């Protein structure tokens, strides 16, 4: 119980390609996901994010 | 501390701070300060009263310059023949994160490659902590990382 | 998963040193996905006759 862990907010960027193109690509068609995470230390304290 | 004031913080080298904050924990109003590096992109904020205790620093001085020179130019070193002690003794001394230490490690390390070559882990060793070393003299004396990386070749000849 | 091996390596990393970029794996998540979208019994092409 000294170091805590948060990962919040869930975002998402714009999608990779378009699907014509990856569907003649053979790309799976994506986007990426994007998460503030943070770490707490409870001893001292800090947050990093 | 103040804003604006490019201070120092160990591992991440130099960083700005953005603002004092006053975010309150347990009804009690901290001075917490944001601080932001360049390298990771990450915002840190720390109490203004362990803020020594967590170790953020001030630019090291021009005579910190002279000083790891001289140990950058200072003879005699030797280590433990097992390259195995040696390792852990100097991934220690990079670990510790004491100039003196780090300065240490490099040098020591291109002296011994420089006369044979040496693993691919050395060689990530040296690079890794050139890289930190010549960011925090390009910080010190403002003199660019290019510039810091030619000036770490020169003081590695003699 | 993630959370597991998360939580194992900050104990075994030393302190003020880490960073969530130093903690997440983000190989779990990943292999998840993909083993459900693909190989999955219902995750199926779709008949378009």
């Amino acid at each position: 119980g000294s170091m805590s862990l948060s990962f919040s907010d869930p975002r998402f960027d714009d999608v990779k390609a378009p699907v014509d193109e990856c569907k003649d690509k053979d790309m799976t068609y994506a986007a990426p996901l994007f998460v503030t995470a943070e770490f707490i230390n409870n001893n001292t304290g800090e947050i990093k994010s | 501390f103040k804003v604006g004031d490019t201070v120092v913080y160990p591992h991440h080298g130099a960083a700005l701070v953005e603002a004092i904050e006053t975010r309150t924990i347990k009804g009690e109003q901290k001075e917490y300060l944001v601080l932001k590096v360049a390298q990771g992109d990450l915002t840190v904020r720390v109490p203004a009263e362990n803020a020594e205790y967590v170790g953020v620093r001030d630019v090291v001085g021009q005579e910190g310059l002279d000083k790891v020179f001289q140990v950058l130019r200072a003879p005699h070193t030797e280590e433990p023949t097992n390259w195995s002690r040696r390792y852990k003794a100097n991934l220690e001394k990079l670990a510790s994160g004491d100039v003196n230490k780090v300065a240490e490690v490099v040098r020591d390390l291109w002296r011994r490659d420089q006369e044979r070559g040496l693993s691919a882990g050395e060689k990530r060793m040296l690079a890794k902590a050139r890289q930190i070393l010549v960011g925090e003299l390009a910080l010190a004396e403002s003199t660019d990382d290019a510039k810091a990386e030619t000036i770490l070749d020169e003081v590695l000849a003699a | 998963r993630m959370e597991r091996v998360v939580r194992e390596r900050m104990t075994t990393q030393d302190v003020e040193a880490i960073t969530p970029q130093t903690l997440i794996n983000i190989r779990p998540v990943v292999a998840a996905i993909k083993e459900f979208f693909g190989t999955s019994q219902l995750s199926q092409f779709m008949d378009q006759n």
